[PDB]
RNA sequence: CCCUGGUGGUUAAAGAAAAGAGGAAACACCUGUUAUCAUUCCGAACACAGAAGUUAAGCUCUUAUUCGCUGAUGGUACUGCGAGUUCGCGGGAGAGUAGGUUAUUGCCAGGG
């Protein structure tokens, strides 16, 4: 069995069919769909605390799925005192099924347990199709206990779509059901 | 891939105390408590008390 | 009309010391290319030159006369040395007299306006106009008179009284070509 | 749209690059080249002095009939081998094309050499 | 208060040593160079200094490609 | 003072300069232009001499566009020394001038107070200049 | 012979963008990760297993030259030489302008 994310089903049999209407498509694929999920965090602070960026890392890895990535610094630059080539950030890429689930679980479970949730901005469009938007508690996941915990951190999540501007994706995006705030 | 370096992904039912939704998601989180699916799967059910149709923002 | 006339005969030179000569003669070595023919080389009378076209601009058009033939062009170029008020070399564009063709042509401004006698503000926006004629009637600089424009007020392009085959091009006939505010 | 054409891109710097390592083949030792479709799988021996192909082989001959896998590319080895022996040549130098040495081509190449033929 | 600079070092007499056409015989030294000024062709060979050298006797040849020139023994 | 706000080097060499002028030779902002007729070099202050001359001659009536920029160090050594240790020390700076550049530019006034005006600024100038109208409008 | 795919030579943008046409074959997108392989995470690329679907894209052809590139003829700058001196002879730009330019071609395979 090819077990299959509800959200790959629900896209596969209806969301094809209403863009297509929707927008005239002459052709099938021409419909936008999903390629990959950045979930990104940047831990400038610890060029001094490597355990802020362990923790991070640990948190990332319960939060999705698979473990994540410590990019480094692309300068070595003096305002923030970085040194070109220290771990200043994280980041994780989730494609295909588990970037499907993921999405899943994101905007069923997570979105409604942040504090004064009132929908996200539906604004926050490249102009290409990409959707980047930030959370800043991520105790707002189930998944990570509150407990081990050293210090409440943020993340930024950026969703790469198909899509040749940002009315696709947000038509995409609400078909998925995504709680913007309008 | 290589292996050894994924927490163990397992298929979760995360079952609403309020509206009774379940959503079929593949969660990490272990659950010591066990339910049968509409599909006659056992899945891990953890009970979550807020969830996508129940929002005071939907 | 025949102000609007200029004589030459052709040369052979082709050289730096050759075209000094020719200026030396009191001539000026030209060339005419255009509607796809072969360049043509000929020289000019200087004398000639500058009596008659003293005040040529990119948009005056003439006749040249081999005495074998009659050629429209448009004066592309003309090498000046100032210091000496030496013309060295004159580039002639050629066009077809019986088509028609653009051109943005030069304002000229005159008379003194009541606006800005009484407080008005110049803003000169548009410094020419696409004026649409055939080559031998297009028009050297277009003249408008301020003198009954009171405060406030803007120059439409239809209010330039033109000359008699010479007619506006512009897609935008109602912008504003000076303001008096 | 730029996606694709990086690919391409970088699939052709990686072509060259390997071009001029192996360097040119001669009449001598010519040069087999390989180009791996979503449906087949072809090969061509050049020799360069000429811009000649001097024998080719791919999985759309019907009467071969193989498929496209690992057996089917032995198979197709095998029968470029024995058409080239009666063509009598033995050297040949192996340019990869672009692609990573590994599995369909491994198996070729070694297919190629069980049967007398320095690659 | 005196100079303060004033300091040249030995002229490292670069250039093409065999000119297009030329014939040379084999390991031929044709180019001294601080890099590829000049790329290799047919038939000749780079020196781990980017010197160029002919590696069989034949008359040198420059060729221009996209704007580089390459060098030749045919 | 007209100099420039910084500089790749300090001091550098006096070339020959020679040959008529074969770019920023016509008139362009305006509508006089103040032409050299020789090849040599304008200081900086000569230049705000000039214009001071200019400018105060015209009351308002119009503007004045300089053509040249100094840019050119001028090296001096010191009062008393020999001929020793090598390129003393910028002192003023100078700009070039070639017989046909335009050097000035004048825009708005009466034709007559610009000739004025315009022989006024050439009475600070090294150089023989000419006062030319456009030759090709009015 | 031609279309397509692959592979050489001839180097002038043999360049990109926008719009239209097709897709039989071929090619590409596309399917699944479970088999060897790869990723400083990620079947994205690559790797392997196959043919449900398509011209949407890549590709091919046709387009205004919209951007670029290339480029006349003259003239000028500059230059060799001269018992002609701002000259006499020889060579001759760059830039600008009239224009032009979205290649061509050798041979391997499939079949029209």
């Amino acid at each position: 069995m090819n077990y299959v994310p509800e959200l790959k089903k629900y896209y596969k049999d209806s969301v094809i069919k209403e863009l297509v209407k929707e927008f005239e498509y002459k052709s099938i694929m021409q419909v936008p769909k999903l390629e990959k999920i950045v979930i990104s965090v940047g831990v400038g602070e610890a060029v001094r605390n490597k355990k802020l960026l362990d923790s991070a890392v640990l948190e990332l890895a319960q939060i999705t799925g698979q473990k994540a990535v410590k990019t480094k610094a692309k300068k070595a630059i003096a305002g923030f005192k970085i040194r070109q080539g220290q771990e200043i950030g994280a980041k994780v890429t989730l494609r295909g099924n588990a970037m499907y689930e993921f999405l899943y679980k994101l905007i069923h479970l997570a979105l409604p347990r942040v504090k004064d949730f009132r929908g996200i901005n539906g604004d926050a469009f490249d102009g290409n199709g990409n959707y980047s938007f930030g959370i800043t508690e991520q105790i707002i996941f189930s998944e990570i206990d509150y407990d081990k915990i050293e210090r409440i951190s943020g993340l930024n999540i950026t969703i790469v779509t198909t899509a040749s501007n940002d009315k696709e994706s947000k038509a995409l995006l609400l078909k998925f059901g995504m709680p913007f705030s309008n | 891939m290589r292996k050894d370096i994924h927490p163990k992904n397992n298929l979760v039912v995360f079952k609403d105390g309020s509206n009774g939704a379940m959503f079929l998601t593949k969660s990490t989180l272990n659950s010591k408590e066990t339910i049968k699916y509409i599909d006659g799967k056992e899945y891990p059910l953890v009970t979550v008390e807020i969830t996508s149709k129940s929002h005071p923002f939907y | 009309e025949n102000s609007r006339v200029l004589s030459c005969q052709y040369r052979s030179s082709f050289g730096s010391s050759n075209a000094r000569r020719i200026r030396a003669k009191s001539e000026i070595p030209a060339v005419v290319y255009g509607q796809g023919k072969d360049v043509s080389h000929l020289r000019i009378k200087s004398s000639e030159f500058n009596k008659k076209f003293a005040k040529f601009t990119d948009n005056t058009v003439l006749i040249l006369d081999d005495g074998k033939l009659e050629r429209c062009v448009f004066v592309k170029d003309a090498a000046e040395n100032i210091a000496s008020k030496l013309i060295y070399h004159i580039d002639f564009y050629e066009v077809d007299r019986n088509v028609e063709l653009e051109k943005y042509v030069p304002i000229k401004l005159i008379g003194a306006s009541i606006g800005v006698k009484e407080g008005g503000i110049l803003t000169v926006l548009k410094e020419q106009v696409k004026v649409r004629s055939l080559p031998l009637d297009l028009p050297e600089f277009i003249e408008l008179d301020l003198t009954p424009v009171n405060k406030g007020d803007s120059v439409l392009l239809k209010d330039l009284v033109l000359p008699s085959n010479v007619r506006l091009a512009e897609n935008d006939e109602n912008l504003e070509v000076v303001i008096i505010k | 749209m730029k996606k694709i054409k990086e690919a391409e891109q970088r699939k052709l710097r990686r072509k060259k690059r390997i071009k001029d390592k192996i360097g040119r083949g001669v009449a001598s030792r010519p040069r087999i080249t390989v180009f791996k479709s979503n449906r087949y799988f072809y090969a061509q021996v050049i020799d360069d002095s000429k811009g000649h192909t001097i024998a080719s082989i791919s999985t759309i001959e019907k009467s071969l009939n193989l498929g496209k896998n690992i057996d089917d590319v032995k198979k197709l080895g095998e029968v470029l081998a024995k058409r080239l022996k009666e063509k009598n040549i033995n050297n040949l130098i192996f340019d990869r094309n672009g692609y990573k040495y590994h599995g369909l081509i491994a198996s070729f190449a070694t297919s190629l050499r069980e049967f007398g033929i320095n690659i | 208060g005196s100079s303060k600079n004033g300091r040249d070092s030995i002229s490292k007499r670069l250039g093409v040593k065999r000119s297009g056409g030329q014939f040379v015989k084999a390991g031929e030294i044709i180019v001294r160079q601080r890099g590829t000024k000049f790329h290799k062709g047919k038939n000749v060979g780079l020196g781990r200094d980017y010197t160029i050298f002919a590696l069989s006797s034949g008359k040198v040849e420059f060729k221009t490609l996209k704007g580089r020139k390459y060098v030749s023994i045919v | 003072m007209l100099s420039p706000k910084k500089v790749k080097y300090r001091k550098k060499q006096r070339g020959r300069l020679s040959g008529e002028a074969q770019k920023g030779n016509k008139i362009s902002f305006g509508e006089y232009g103040l032409v050299s007729l020789e090849t040599n070099f304008i200081t900086a202050r000569q230049i705000e001499a000039a214009r001071i001359a200019m400018t105060r001659k015209i009351k308002r009536g119009g503007r004045v566009w300089i053509r040249i920029f100094p840019d050119i160090p001028y090296t001096k050594k010191p009062a008393e020394t020999r001929m020793g240790k090598g390129k003393g020390g910028v002192d003023h700076w100078n700009a070039p001038v070639k017989l046909g550049t335009v050097m000035f530019e004048m825009s708005g006034v009466v034709e007559e107070l610009a000739q004025e005006a315009m022989s006024l600024a050439s009475s600070k100038l090294p150089v023989k200049t000419m006062f030319v109208v456009r030759r090709d409008l009015r």
